[PDB]
């Protein structure tokens, strides 16, 4: 749903690095390898958590029952 | 106010034997609202 | 006090049916012809397929 806080298999932190991620992909145009090195991630392990990440969360928040659509 | 309609959003509140409904739109539908008040969670 | 639409969602909150009012236009014909009397009637609501030609969405 949200970016995951953690690495799964790694331990290592991953979850300030989606925002960012974004930015470097639509900024910066770099392809996804790239831009993923450029935030630290080095075991494919952790390239995996953001490379494939799905901000599902983003289809949620537009059902907001507390205001006037 | 411890509801809210489902349409309109405007918060409300209810009485003994009163319109189950929304004083603004009419909508009969009402969502109790989360009010403050303790749950308390292991972090695991 | 006039007629508003309703949304699938409504139905599933309400845990009731998403339907529309069928009507029926009833023709009694007397002796052939000579005399027939015209009535549209409410024959009930009739579950509609969401997202058809009859669905709001
Ligand atoms: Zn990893
Ligand atoms: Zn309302």
């Amino acid at each position: 749903m949200i970016v995951p806080v953690r690495c799964f298999s790694c331990g290592k932190v991953v979850g300030d690095k989606w925002e960012s991620y974004l930015n470097l992909l639509q900024e910066d145009e770099l392809d996804e390898g790239t831009a993923l090195s450029r935030l630290g991630l080095k075991r494919y392990c952790c390239r995996r958590m953001i490379l494939t990440h799905v901000d599902l969360i983003e289809k949620f928040l537009r059902y907001n029952p507390l205001e006037k659509r | 106010l411890k509801y809210i309609c489902a349409e309109c959003s405007s918060k409300l509140s209810l009485s003994r034997t009163d319109a189950v409904r929304c004083k603004d739109c009419g909508h009969r539908i009402l969502l109790k609202a989360r009010t403050k008040r303790l749950v308390q969670f292991e972090a695991r | 006090a006039v007629e508003r639409k309703v949304y699938p969602s409504e139905s599933r909150q309400r845990l009731t049916s998403y339907r529309g009012k069928l009507l029926l236009k009833l023709k009694w014909s007397v002796n052939n012809g000579e005399e027939n009397l015209f009535e549209v009637r409410d024959c009930g609501g009739l579950p509609v397929m969401l997202q058809s030609n009859r669905c709001h969405l």
